[PDB]
RNA sequence: UAGAGGACAGGGCCUUGACCUAUUCUCAAACUCCCAAUAGGUAAAAAGGGCGAAAUAACUCAAUUUGU
RNA sequence: GCAGAUGUCCAAAGACAAGCUCAAAGAGAACAGAAAUCUCUUGUAGACUAAAAGGGGAAAAGCUUGUUUGAUUUCUAUUU
RNA sequence: GACUCGUUCAUACUACAGUGGCCACACCAGAUCCCAUCAGAACUCUGAAGUUAAGCACUGUAAGGCUUGGCUAGUACUGAGGUGGGAGACCGCUCGGGAACACCAGGUGAUGAGUCAU
């Protein structure tokens, strides 16, 4: 019977403990560019350019930037299918996203390592490991460091 | 009652250290620095003029996450070696500064022959919005002497003209720029009593810096600036306890 | 009679029937209300780059017809 | 040292808690007493009053020198007759909690409590 | 829910408390300092990325050579 | 199902800027008292913000003051 | 040694105490002018006689708080399986995940750009 604009986020959009307060003055010099990665949280102190709840945590990449404000193409879940959500928000609700620096990072050691690799004539296995089974270990323990366990009593 | 519990203490926010200290508005400054999202690679430079109680500075600051950059910067007291050697806080010294400020910094970007500002006192100029600093702007602040100062020097520093001495008049503004309020300060303070003037313009006096010289060394600094610009630990914290008790046994 | 208010049984799996469908995402996506006075200026540039780019081609096409 | 208790501020009241008249006679009497022209109280416009400062602040609390218990445990003290002096009185660097720049407090040894303030008051 | 220690009010040095301090028993779907499990989202390179030069623009910049 | 609220109110209770800091408590001051005004100290909001409740807010989004009518015309990309 | 603009926004706060000053901050002297009030208190302007008393900086406290680790504890809770136990309430087992309060201990900052003084 109540459907508004922020029903249901009385914990989602409230300041955390003793960090109440507007946004930090640097937030305003963070570096937005077309396409790239960003999070949309909502900031409480700003009310102007709010998220709708559904948005808060998500992640998307910008389509449009204006002045003040970002606008960013959003997956949304409807039923049957995905789709496109252009949601237009200020710049105090949007922060760079972090999805992606792992990848850029691999990127560029990646591309250092192959250069060298190519160098020097040899092949490399440059995907990731997804590291499993470990091999055959032949450890050594002092005696008095081995400890004899058996289940506990009752009490 | 007692309101200083520790569920008070556990509770309570602080601010921020500037804002706890009072330097900083962090309201003014996130006005200041924040730029259109349109632009990149535009830095809007602020021009930052902060007066002590001794002597007024000028900065040119670029806005940055890991800190502001100054580009340029200024002092007071530089005006020694430029010809002022007394009332580093006037009006005329903050023009004074302004205008080092504003041609040192065209002298770094390489653009003091391009961009010649005025003489004398009443492609597109550096662009930089000035930093009130706490300070409240009412008519006839020295931050508007600095920005007078930047303005004649060649920065393009947007400002309206009322808080200039007046509520416009160009002639009270060159009058203040050059010093002649402090002159005919001293006029009416010699005609009055000539002890409270000996003793309030005392190293005025020993500077010999007559009420009539004033703006003239204004004019000339002006044109020669122009053409050049311990800790303890826990061990021995235990050890000093542990013997402080042992003397308190006895001690009272 | 009184009536099934409501329930989202067998919705799911209805909606997985066909997939969860994904948005096609192509290359290009309309620019109709997007940032003007920095659209209008790529327009500006892009008619410049053809204008350049086809003068060129009619002057080697000239030179080579003769 | 510049540990001086000096009289930061004298106010002077009329609380008389009634409309004009009597209000408007308060007014003046204040304003022959201190040119400073008075304020009024709230309108919930019942009292009228002025703080002064300076060498006419001593000389009013030489007027009205014609008890040793009303003494404020922050170093104030005051007295009537009709009329009501208060004075607020404070060592120097005050301006420091007052300022707007980088306010901040007095350390509480640089605060003068009342014992002392008996004694500048019975030394004055 | 209980006591423990400690300088405003009533009567006859005392009584009745209030109040303060440090504790104590027990609780909240419409309480929260903290905070899982499960569930959820984004990313994991070729119509692309990196690095340079040269062109274009009425955009942007102090900048026909700043940037985009 | 549960605790409620709406069919309004506002030329300011809208806009901008500046200055200030609130509730409360303690101590002190003729009338003057539990409460009336003034001063100091503490005061993370315990006040206030038209209304229900929930969020947000301290050199403010609160209080005061100044100037105003952006509560204007037209059109997009969109969210619920 | 110090200052300006910042970052982090309590390891940075709070209370009490001690130490420190040449320019440096500041307290401080004054109100003709710009400006401001009941009030030159504040704000603004002009100063340079005095002072580290305060602000500020550093340190201290079997200090409160804050913060890191340990421990609470594989406890609480929980995903999947069960023709598992039990009359039930509830409670194991198998494959997995895994807290919190409290208590203990250590700590009480670090840093970007620029500038001044020696």
């Amino acid at each position: 019977k109540s459907r508004g604009k922020r029903s249901g986020t009385r914990y989602k959009f409230s300041k955390k403990f003793r960090k109440h307060g507007e946004c930090t003055a640097n937030k305003y010099l963070e570096k937005l560019n077309y396409g790239d990665y960003v999070d949309i949280v909502c900031d409480s102190t700003q009310q102007k350019g709010m998220p709708f709840n559904y948005y808060h945590g998500k992640t998307g990449k910008i389509f449009h930037i204006t002045k003040r404000g970002v606008g960013v193409l959003v997956n949304k879940r409807v039923k049957h299918r995905i789709e496109q959500k252009k949601v237009c928000v200020r710049i105090e609700h949007v922060r760079k996203s972090r999805c992606n620096e792992d990848f850029l990072l691999r990127k560029i050691k990646n591309a250092e390592l192959i250069k060298e690799a190519k160098l020097k004539n040899e092949h490399i296995n440059i995907k990731r490991k997804t590291e499993g089974p470990k091999p055959a270990a032949m450890i050594k323990v002092p005696p008095s460091k081995i400890i004899t366990i058996e289940p506990l009593p009752f009490y | 009652k007692v309101v200083k519990n520790k569920a008070y203490f556990k509770r309570y926010q602080v601010k921020y250290r500037r804002r706890r200290e009072g330097k900083t508005d962090y309201r003014a400054r996130k006005a200041l620095i924040l730029q259109d999202k349109n632009k990149y690679n535009a830095q809007k430079l602020r021009f930052v003029v902060r007066k002590t109680n001794s002597q007024v500075i000028c900065q040119i600051a670029c806005a940055h996450i890991e800190g502001d950059k100054i580009l340029a910067e200024a002092k007071s007291k530089e005006l020694i070696r430029y010809g002022i050697p007394v009332g580093l806080k006037n009006y005329a010294a903050a023009y004074a500064t302004g205008l080092l400020c504003a041609r040192r910094f065209l002298k770094s970007l390489n653009l003091d022959t391009q961009f010649l500002g005025v003489e004398k006192v009443t492609r597109k100029p550096i662009k930089a919005f000035l930093d009130v600093g706490i300070t409240r702007t009412t008519t006839g602040n020295r931050v508007f002497a600095a920005l007078k100062g930047a303005c004649d020097g060649g920065l393009n520093i947007p400002h309206g003209n009322n808080r200039f001495p007046g509520s416009f008049n160009p002639e009270q503004l060159r009058k203040n720029i050059l010093g002649i309020h402090v002159a005919e300060y001293m006029k009416t303070l010699q005609e009055e009593d000539n002890d409270k003037y000996k003793t309030h313009f005392n190293d005025y006096l020993k500077n010999n810096i007559g009420a009539d010289d004033i703006e003239q060394m204004y004019l000339n600094a002006h044109e020669k600036i122009r053409q050049n610009p311990k800790k303890l630990n826990a061990k021995l914290r235990k050890k000093r306890v542990k013997e402080k008790l042992a003397l308190y046994v006895e001690k009272l | 009679a009184k009536s099934k208010n409501h329930t989202n049984h067998n919705q799911n799996r209805k909606a997985h029937k066909n997939g969860i469908k994904k948005p096609k995402k192509h290359k290009f996506m309309s620019r109709k209300g997007l940032d003007p006075n920095f659209f209008r200026n790529q327009k500006y540039c892009l008619k410049g780059i053809q204008k350049k780019k086809k003068e060129l081609k009619l002057k080697a096409k000239q030179e080579k017809n003769n | 040292v510049m540990r001086e208790i000096k009289v930061n501020k004298l106010v002077l009241n009329i609380c008389v808690g009634e409309s004009g008249d009597r209000l408007t006679r308060a007014a003046r009497v204040l304003e022959q007493l201190t040119e400073q022209k008075p304020i009024f109280g709230k309108c919930r416009k019942i009292s009228c009053f002025v703080t002064v400062r300076g060498k006419k602040a001593l000389e009013i609390l030489e007027k009205g020198l014609k008890r040793r218990k009303n003494f404020s445990d922050t170093g104030n003290f005051g007295f009537g007759i009709g009329m009501d002096f208060y004075v607020h009185l404070s060592r120097s660097g005050y301006r420091v909690t007052r300022r707007t720049r980088r306010r901040s407090k007095i350390s509480k040894t640089h605060k003068v409590t009342k014992e002392d303030a008996m004694k500048w008051f019975q030394t004055k």
